[PDB]
This record gives structure tokens, C-alpha cells and sequence, in this order.
């Protein structure tokens, strides 16, 4: 959860709304196991 | 390289890109009570990471007419997290504190807050105005909890003493054009090795605007001041049932 | 025995408080070194950042061209003992004949020195103080006369029976210390040790002495710390019949072997009561003199 | 690191790009909530936009710490302090800051 | 010299002059989780003396017709003292236990209680009597708290298994003519290094009379059975707000 | 760094669990030693105190006069692998033509071996078990006939799409493991590793899988532990048209490389459901045969 | 903006304990991920079609 600790402050002349972009990844202690098929199958009918 | 900082303790981390160094009150770091200073015989409990962490307790709005506020320690935390539980279940308590007061604005706002720590901050009353009435401050004013309390007469710190000399105490200033936070580390201060977290407040935290907040019409007018603090080297002893006061 | 790494590399339990500063000998004021002109970029002594919380480190030498001055001005008169080891009035006891207060020839004085402003303001510069003391008792009649009268002073620690009359059995004083002296003798004088249950007395106690609800009727006990209450000082004319003269006993205290901690702002409003820092709200005065304009003397 | 679609709400074609970023703006200092999302990387939701979430879909079990880096794209004159919290299992959505 | 004993842990001490030794379950003492068995990365909190102490939670009356009772661990303590607070504020928990069941009578009373510890004690229902209804036990029956719960059909331990074989688990007997207490020490038992103190009960404590209480008219008829227990080597991790379930 | 004594002499953090017992080699039954008559006071092997919780330590040698017997009877057949590494029925799947259940030519079997009493009772002797396994699939028609039909078996781990028809795209099986075999071929057979997220599977889980209120409608999840749910086993006749024959697939499991912990009482009431230990309350039967009197055979 | 991923680790963001991680990375190698047979083609040889 993300909360306002204080506030977004800006002077006269700058936009009152701005955006945040979030980038995610795993740390170096991350591993995966038990190979399986993905939940999606990106095809409706036959691919021609 | 003195303006940038990271405070990590327990499972909490604070960052700042406009700091003004760090003050270590009276020049000494918090430490546990030695075997020769101690007097109580039971083995203490030292919870470590579950109580020595940052707690963000309150936010006040700084206004052109604000007078200033104060909070009492350890009162502000007696009802919060694992720290509070330990303070309630135990008769004896001791700890240091890392206080981090936050307030950011813009390069077009101005103002300066004096942030100080005053040990044994005893509150006085106006004695019925004429000084003939021997009134006393009510519990909600001496131990305001997490909401803190607003000063009635900041010039005399509601205690008959000059705020002009408050800088003789560990302090920092939040001068908007310079920094956006104050960080003060305080060791345990008392004439006893341990004491009650409920009956006795070791010190008060004062945040008072000395140079009033100002900005031009159109700039963000809501300028919050947030209080975050972390107990350090907490120790508890004299276990029994939980008591709130 | 321990084994998990976080326990081994733990600092839990460190009892040695790391100090960032240390005391240095300073019997005289600092000397002044010869300095010359500096026309540098990068080096800037005059510029500070008060926000940090420290005081300016700029010195005479770097702000102006100075000569050499060998300063041998002593710093001895500003030690705590120099400042405090001077006897001042801290209590007064009246033993009138036909009066309102003590018309029984005896009196109990609660040992509290906060009833006199000169002394009180000095000690209140510090939060905690530990010291021994020399108490002197000056007795005479209200006109300053000396009469052939014998008195008994008794120190009654907390828990000892307080005399309730000139003939109380408590004056047998088999364990409490008492002083028998004539008004004609020089002022009685004794040494008193540091008697608190705490490591130091404290002029300020932000808290309550007991647990429970802190309702209106109990707010008189906010700030009251028993560690500061050393007991009662009782005095009586030694006899079974009323004395022929009205007496006054002035109590002077001279601290010695003083240690103090945590300095604080000095009182700037008149004192009203002994037990608290209450000030008159309708008479809050500036700390000092004022003028009509900031651009005129 | 790949972009996490915290703002996974718009669904019409012309607004799809808006999922890549979420807003912050001047508030009324009541420590208001800005956004929330589950940290579960292999679960339906925001993490599906990340390469981690997708590769994660080819494995039944995973283990390890994750990291989310937030980049502020407001003007240079804008300032602010945000509190970002991770609530381990068992703790319900925090009602307040 | 085997009949006499003293158990001291934290600020609590238990004495007994009619013991029957002490059982250390599965032959091993409680220990903290090693760095290679662990998986969670945060530094744990190990409160020590404030949580590893004896708690006396409940007293049941033994009667000629009693069927027996059970309590679940750590469920019995989740709402008591500093231990409970830690169990609520943390996601992860682990600990061992020292269980001391007390029951004294007179040299003219008789009866025998079987006191045992059964890990993963899953409760079953009578399936609507006919066995065609797939009923399930309610929360108050699977995690009865400190009051414990009375067995409906002790012969099958309310789970389709013979109580006659319960002695394959760490146990002691309180045979009135011999001893007045049972003491069992249990190490942490689970297939994971840490787990939730709220969602998972590591084991159940069963106290069941196998040889019924008896005495002649005139002898004290009220024979209480008291349950006292102490966590050992408690560790907690995954801190957040307090949660009761 | 540490300094206060209680921290230094602390045992907080000891990760080595002290064990009071240790294993000894025992390939054969114990031998019997020659013993003679003992007529002593003080020595009393026959007397025990079951209250302690231990089993009797009295041996043949001390209760009767014994001869010497060199016992070479092996203890090998009672090891966990000997007891468990025998394949038994744990699942059955029907693929009928015109039926109620699977009239679509495919079926999904939830991997849970608790539907068969013989096997279930054996594993439930222990609380925790860790093991690899060999699964064998025997297919034929309901009469035991063998027909020229091709099948596909696919292991669908939790999170992978379960086929919803004989023609589901999921049968592309690009990552899941699949087995293609004819009914005429010998039974298909594969090795399966220990797949739980936990260090061991557990036949009993006294708890709930999630936090929250555990109200009536959720009580079906009491005792459910995801660490035991390994997924789905799906089977289909390989084709786009319905198969000409009805099939049955029997699933046999043979554990190997077994480890087990915490033994428990063995089931003595009939099993009713897979997910729980529910028993029929109106038919609670004694564990064994009974007789008319304690003094007669 | 630099283009690199964060180099912040658990150790510097919270107080951590020591964990000896022996979880294998073998199943995420290219051969592990790809060496599993999957359908890639289908051919029909009907009678009357
Ligand atoms: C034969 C009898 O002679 N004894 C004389 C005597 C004189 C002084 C005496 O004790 C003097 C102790 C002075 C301590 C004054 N303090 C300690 C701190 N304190 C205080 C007062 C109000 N608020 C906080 C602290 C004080 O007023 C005992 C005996
Ligand atoms: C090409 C496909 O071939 N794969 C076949 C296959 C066979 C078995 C398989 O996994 C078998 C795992 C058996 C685990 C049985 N367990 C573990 C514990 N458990 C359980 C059941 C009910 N309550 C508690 C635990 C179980 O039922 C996976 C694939």
C-alpha cells in the first residue's frame, strides 16, 4: 500500500498532478521449480 | 553526502535527500543498562527488532498562524505495536530514541521550524490569568498521547521559560530553503536506571515555527509535518498483567 | 550456548555508552594566534548552516587579521562549586507569641527550597543535581534582637513522627538528629549529605508519583516526585511554658560537592508557587527591555 | 525490471497506455491512501504485465524476495514524501496509514 | 529424588513432591531454528523471559463420570500475556513447550488420568450418526481456546482412532496413589521451520480418565485438574499489525 | 558488541537440538543370555512405574532362568521402504461411452490417494512422510478386455490449465509432462519426485489454510493443507471423435526412498470421506473381537 | 533512468537474519525449460475428403 507521508507540494507554475511508474523484478535469492504450462494459450481457433 | 541519508532499523527504512546531518543528543548514543548501574534483579526482556523500529504516529498541518506543538516520550508510543504491549505489561522500562520529523515544501515556500528535545518537560498553567489561582494542567495536557498538544503561549513554552534559549537542548531546524527534515538521537535520560513508561515522561519533543510559513497564492497551501520515531535499545522488567495507566 | 549467526553478531546488551565528545583541561581562556589575509576559493569559515543544530565554529583568526594574545584569564570562578557554594536564604520560620500561625511555641518546616526566587532560579538552570550541603540557622526576634532563649532543631525524615506540640514525645530525639542552641550563640551550622533514593535530585519531574486515573482532584500531584522530599525540619523553644519572646529562624543553604546534568532555559516569568512552574497568564512579559524601533537605539 | 501495471483499471483500447502509470497530486494532509495491490507475483493482477510474472507462469512453485522500484515523473519543482508498505500474510488491507 | 521437583523458567517456579520423572517428547529438547533450516529472511524477535514462562490457564473438575478433555497448542495461549501479543503481531511463530498438568487427591481416593500430546490432532464429526452426512467440526471445537473442550467419544478420540494406542505419543499418567502431576516437554513439531500461531495448531493436549475417579462418601468430592504450560525458545517473525484470527 | 552479563551467558539462539537418544545398528533380533536364579533384596527388575511414561525395561533374563540363544532373525522386512514399497490401488478413472459422469472422452482426477482404505490406513500410521514414488497405470475395458485404443495421460500441476474437453488446447502439453500409450502396450509407468513446498507431506493438518472468520460455510476447509495438493492427473482418448470403447484406468502407487515422522494410533473405524477422519457415530465399534466374560475364553 | 535495475538488497532495506539458501537453479536452464516435447504439427490423411 502507498500512502502520503506528507504531501505532494508544488509552486505556482507546475502541474498539480504527476505520475509514478513502477518497475518490478526478483532479488538474487529467487528461484523457481516444477515446470508447468502457463495458464494462457494465445490462440482461438487454428493458426493459419 | 551530508544532505542525503538512510535510516534503517528493524523492518523500517527512512530516506531523505535534503537532510542537515544528524544530532546525537548530549553527545552520546543509546546503550543498555550496565550491571553496576542496574538495581532491579530480574532478567530483563530485550525484544529487539519488534520494538526498536520506526513508528509514524502523527501529522500536523503547518499554517501561517500555527503556534507549535509538543509530544511526550514514551507517552506517544504506550499504545502502539509490540512496544506499547511491552510498556503495559512491564513496570520497568528504558530506551533511547531516534526522532525523525518530516516537512517538505517547494523552493518557493519559506519558513523555519525549531525541533528540540527537552527532558523533564513539566507543563504549567496560566494560574487563572491573574496568577492567584493555583490551577494544574489536566492529564490530557501533560500526556497528550500520539496527537500531541498545541502550545498556548509558545514564547514561554507554557512553562514560564524562554523558547529563545531552547537551543541549549538537542535540536535541529527545518528551514524550508535548506532541508526537509530533522533527525535527533536521544539516549535514555533519567536519574534512575529504569522507570515507569506510564507514570513518567522522560522528555518532550517540541516543534515550533519561529519564522512563519509563507508562500504566494497558487502554491500548494497544505504543508504537513509528520512525526516518525524509533525506540533504541529498549529494555523491560517487572512483568505482570497489562496496565494502561 | 549460542549458534544462529544473528545472535552471535548481535549488539544487544552493549552497556558502554559510546561518547562522541570528551573533556579537555581549560584553566584559562583560549589564546589568539597571529593570522593574516586569506583570499581563497573553497575555504569559507564564515558560512554556516545553523539548521544542523551546532553552534558556529568560526573563530576570530579566520574573520579578521589578529595579533597574538597570551590569555591567562582564569576559568575557575565558573565551575559549579564556585557558582553554587555561596549560602542563600531558602526558608524562614516564625514562632510568634499571640498569633495566627504558630502560637504554640513550635513549628514544622517542609524541606523545600523553592520558596525563594534568587536561589530557585539558579538551581533550576539544571534538571538533575547531586550535592552535599551546609545549612546555617540564624535566629533572632522580629526586630533583630538577641535574647537568652534556648531552641531545639530536629530533622524528621519521612516516616518519623512529626511533633504536634512544644511538649511532643518526639522531641526525645533518640534517633533523629537534633541541635540544641541559644539565640545568643553564633548561628548553628551543620553538614548534610546527599539523601535522595535516586542518584540525583531533580527540579523538574514530568510525571505522576502513582498509577491510576489522574482525575481533577489528583492533578495537584502532577510533577511531585518523592525522591525530592527529604522530610521535615522542626523547631521549638525548649520548655513546658510559653516563651516570653517571638522568634524568627532564617535558613541558609550552601551547596558543596556539586554535580549537575541537562541544562535548561532560565526562568523568565515571576514564580507564583513552589510546586510548579505556573506563571500569570495576563502578565506574560518579554524576557528583557524593549525599544521603539529596530533601527534606533 | 519490467513495468508493473499497478493501475490496471482502464480497459478500452485508447486508454491501455494509462495502465503503465498511476498518479499523485496535492492532497489535504490526512495521510491519504494512494494505491494498493497484492504482492503475489504469480497471481492475476498487476504482476501479469511484468516479464517476471509471465516467466513465473511456467513454474508451479517459486521462492525468494521481490523488489519494486518506483520512479517519480513529476516536474523538478515538485516535492513530497510517500510511505510504501508491505503487509505480510494475515494482515488485512490497512484501513489507515 | 525423582518424586520431588522444581521447574523454574522466567519469573515462575513450580514445585511438586509427588512427581513421576519428566518426559522429553521424542527424545529431544526445544531449540531455536538453525540458519540452514530457516527460510524467512527477516531477523526474528526472541522475547525470552517475558514469553517463556509458566501460564496457568484452566481448571477442570474431575468427576466420577468425566469423559476427558483436550486443548490445542498454541491456541490456548494466543490471547494471553506477552506471548499472545507476539503471536498476534507476527505472521510467523515457533516454540517448544513445557506442560505441567496438576491433580492431587488423598491416599483414600483413586483413579488414573492419561496425559498425552498428539501432534496434528485433527477432529472429526459423527457424520450425522448414520455416516451419510459430511459434517465438519465448528471453529469453537477445533480451536477451543483456554477452556479446552470435552471429548464426545473418548474411545475413538473424536477422530476415529483408538485411545488404547495413544501411549505411542509422549505421555505420562496421573495415578492418584502414585503421583499428583504430569510433566511433558515438547519440541517444535511441524514440517515447516515456522508457521502461523493462529491458523495452525501443532498439537493437542489430551487429559482422559482411563480408570475412573472414586472415593467414599465423606472424602473431599471436588478434585480439580489444573493446566499450566510454558513456551520454550519462542521465536517470532513477519511483523505487522495485530490480528486475532 | 555485548557487555551485560546476562546477555553473554545467554543460551538464546542455540540451534542444535540436544537429543537424549541415538540409533544403533540392529540387523537381527537380540540374543538371549544365560541367566541363573537371583535371590536379592534391593534388586527388583519386575517392578515398574508405568506413570513415568516409559515402557518396561524388564527382560527375559531377569524374570526367568534362560538359556543362551543366538538369534539371527533379520529385521530387514520392517524398514519403512520394505513396508511401503509395494504398489497398491490409489485411484480409478472411468471413461464411459453413454454415461452420467465422463461421456466426453476425457477425465480429470484430483491427485489424492485417500479414497482407498488399504493404502490410506498404512500411510496414516505416520503424521509426516517424505518420499518419491513409482506410479503405474493399468487400462482396460470394464470386462478386462484389451482394445487397440491410444490414450494420453497428462500431469497438470496447480496453476496449469485443466483440460475441459477431449479437444482442449491444453493437450498440446508443451511443458506439462504427458504419456502417450496404447491399451495394448504394457501398463505405463513413471517415477515421481517429492513435490511438496513443505519438507514433508502430512496426512493430518490441524488448522485452516487461510486467515479470517471461520464460519459455517468455510468449515469444509478445516484440515485442508495446500502442501498436500499436488495437482491434477488428466486422461483422454486421443482423437476428435468419440472412442468406440468404454475404458477404466486403475492407478497404482509404489512409494520409494521413504522417511516418516511422528507415529500415531491406527484407524479403527471405517473411513467415510477422503478429506477427513469423520466416523459414523451410530456405529462406533470396538477395535476388535469381544467375548462374554473376562474369565472365559 | 540509467537503464539498470535496482541494486538494493534485502540486507540494506531491513534487518535480516542469516539464511543458508540451497534452493536449486537447475530447472530454469534453457534445456530444462525447452526439452519437453510439445505438439507442433498435425497431418490428416482422410478417405473421402
Ligand atoms: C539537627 C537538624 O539539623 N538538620 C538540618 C537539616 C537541613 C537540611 C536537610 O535536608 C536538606 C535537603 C535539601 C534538598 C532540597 N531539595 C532537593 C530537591 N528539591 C526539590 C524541591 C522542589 N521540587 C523539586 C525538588 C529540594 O527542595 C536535612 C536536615
Ligand atoms: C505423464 C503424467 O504422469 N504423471 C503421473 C503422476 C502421478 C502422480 C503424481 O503425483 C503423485 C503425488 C502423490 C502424493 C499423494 N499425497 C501427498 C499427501 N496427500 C494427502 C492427501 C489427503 N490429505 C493429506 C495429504 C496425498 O494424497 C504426479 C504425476
Amino acid at each position: 500500500s502507498i500512502w502520503y507521508q506528507t504531501n505532494y507540494v508544488v509552486p505556482i507554475g507546475a502541474p498539480n498532478t504527476a505520475y509514478i511508474i513502477a518497475l518490478a523484478a526478483a532479488q538474487k535469492n529467487f528461484t523457481m521449480k516444477l515446470c508447468k504450462d502457463a495458464s494462457d494459450i494465445l490462440q482461438t481457433g487454428t493458426i493459419q | 553526502s551530508d544532505r542525503v541519508a538512510q535510516l534503517t532499523i528493524g523492518n523500517s527504512t527512512i530516506t531523505t535527500q535534503e537532510a542537515a546531518n544528524i544530532i546525537v543528543g548530549y553527545g552520546e548514543w543509546p546503550s543498555y543498562c550496565s550491571d553496576s548501574d542496574a538495581t532491579a534483579v530480574d532478567k530483563p526482556t530485550r525484544p529487539d527488532v519488534s520494538v526498536n523500529r520506526f513508528y509514524t504516529l502523527d501529522t500536523k498541518l503547518w499554517e501561517k498562524s500555527s503556534k507549535g506543538w509538543y509530544w511526550k516520550f514514551p507517552d506517544v508510543l504506550t499504545e502502539t505495536g509490540v512496544f506499547g504491549q511491552n510498556a503495559q505489561f512491564h513496570y520497568l522500562y528504558r530506551s533511547g530514541f531516534c526522532i525523525h520529523v518530516q516537512c517538505n515544501a517547494s523552493k518557493f515556500h519559506q519558513g523555519a521550524l525549531l525541533v528540540a528535545v527537552l527532558p523533564e518537560y513539566v507543563i504549567g498553567t496560566v494560574a487563572g490569568g491573574t496568577g492567584t489561582e493555583d490551577t494544574h494542567p489536566p492529564y490530557k495536557q501533560t500526556q497528550p498521547g500520539a496527537d500531541g498538544f498545541e502550545l498556548q503561549h509558545p514564547y514561554v513554552l507554557d512553562a514560564g521559560i524562554p523558547i529563545s534559549q531552547l537551543t541549549v537542548c538537542p535540536h535541529q531546524w527545518i528551514n524550508l530553503r535548506t532541508n526537509n527534515c530533522a533527525t535527533i538521537i536521544v539516549p535514555y535520560i533519567n536519574a534512575l536506571p529504569f522507570d515507569s513508561a506510564l507514570n513518567h515522561c522522560n522528555f518532550g519533543l517540541l516543534v515550533v515555527p519561529i519564522s512563519p510559513l509563507d508562500y504566494d497564492q497558487g502554491a500548494t497551501p497544505v504543508i504537513p509535518i509528520t512525526i516518525t520515531l524509533a525506540p533504541m535499545c529498549s529494555e523491560f522488567a517487572g512483568l505482570r498483567q497489562a496496565v494502561t495507566q | 550456548g549460542d549458534r544462529v549467526a544473528d545472535v552471535i553478531e548481535s549488539s544487544i546488551g552493549d552497556s558502554v555508552s559510546r561518547a562522541l565528545t570528551h573533556a579537555l583541561p581549560a584553566p584559562t581562556g583560549q589564546n589568539t594566534q597571529v593570522s593574516s589575509h586569506r583570499l581563497d576559493t573553497g575555504k569559507v569559515p564564515a558560512l554556516q548552516a545553523a539548521e544542523i543544530g551546532a553552534s558556529s565554529n568560526a573563530s576570530d583568526e579566520s574573520m579578521i587579521e589578529t595579533r597574538c594574545v597570551l590569555n591567562s584569564h582564569s576559568t575557575a570562578e565558573t565551575t559549579l562549586d564556585s557558582f553554587f557554594s555561596r549560602a542563600g536564604l531558602v526558608g524562614e520560620i516564625d514562632l510568634p507569641l499571640k498569633g495566627t500561625t504558630n502560637p504554640n511555641g513550635y513549628a514544622n518546616w517542609d524541606i523545600d527550597i523553592t520558596g525563594y526566587a534568587q536561589m530557585r532560579r539558579k538551581v533550576e538552570l539544571f534538571t538533575y543535581m547531586r550535592f552535599d550541603a551546609e545549612f546555617t540557622f540564624v535566629a533572632c526576634t522580629p526586630t533583630g534582637e538577641v535574647v537568652p532563649q534556648l531552641l531545639q532543631y530536629m530533622f524528621v525524615p519521612p516516616g518519623a513522627p512529626k511533633p504536634d506540640s512544644r511538649e511532643s514525645l518526639a522531641w526525645q530525639t533518640a534517633t533523629n538528629p537534633s541541635v540544641f542552641v541559644k539565640l545568643s550563640d553564633p548561628p548553628a551550622q551543620v553538614s548534610v549529605p546527599f539523601m535522595s533514593p535516586a542518584s540525583a535530585y531533580q527540579w523538574f519531574y514530568d510525571g505522576y508519583p502513582t498509577f491510576g486515573e489522574h482525575k481533577q482532584e489528583k492533578d495537584l500531584e502532577y510533577g511531585a516526585c518523592p525522591n525530592n522530599m527529604m522530610g521535615t525540619f522542626s523547631v521549638r523553644t525548649v520548655g513546658t511554658s510559653k516563651s516570653k519572646y517571638p522568634l524568627v529562624v532564617r535558613i541558609y543553604m550552601r551547596m558543596k560537592h556539586v554535580r549537575a546534568w541537562i541544562p535548561r532555559p532560565m526562568r523568565n516569568q515571576n514564580y507564583l508557587f513552589k510546586a510548579n512552574p505556573n506563571y500569570a497568564g495576563n502578565s506574560i512579559k518579554p524576557t528583557g527591555a524593549s525599544r521603539t524601533a529596530i533601527t534606533t537605539l | 525490471e519490467t513495468i508493473l501495471e499497478v493501475n490496471n483499471v482502464p480497459t478500452n483500447a485508447t486508454s491501455l497506455m494509462e495502465r503503465l502509470r498511476f498518479p499523485v497530486s496535492a492532497q489535504a494532509g490526512k495521510g491519504e491512501l494512494c494505491a494498493v495491490f497484492r504482492a503475489d507475483p504469480g497471481r492475476n493482477g498487476p504482476w501479469q504485465s511484468t516479464l517476471l510474472g509471465q516467466l513465473c507462469g511456467y513454474y508451479t512453485q517459486w521462492s525468494g524476495s521481490l523488489e519494486v522500484t518506483f520512479m517519480f515523473t513529476g516536474s523538478f519543482m515538485a516535492t513530497g514524501k510517500m510511505l510504501i508498505a508491505y503487509t505480510p500474510p494475515g494482515g488485512p488491507l490497512p484501513k489507515d496509514r
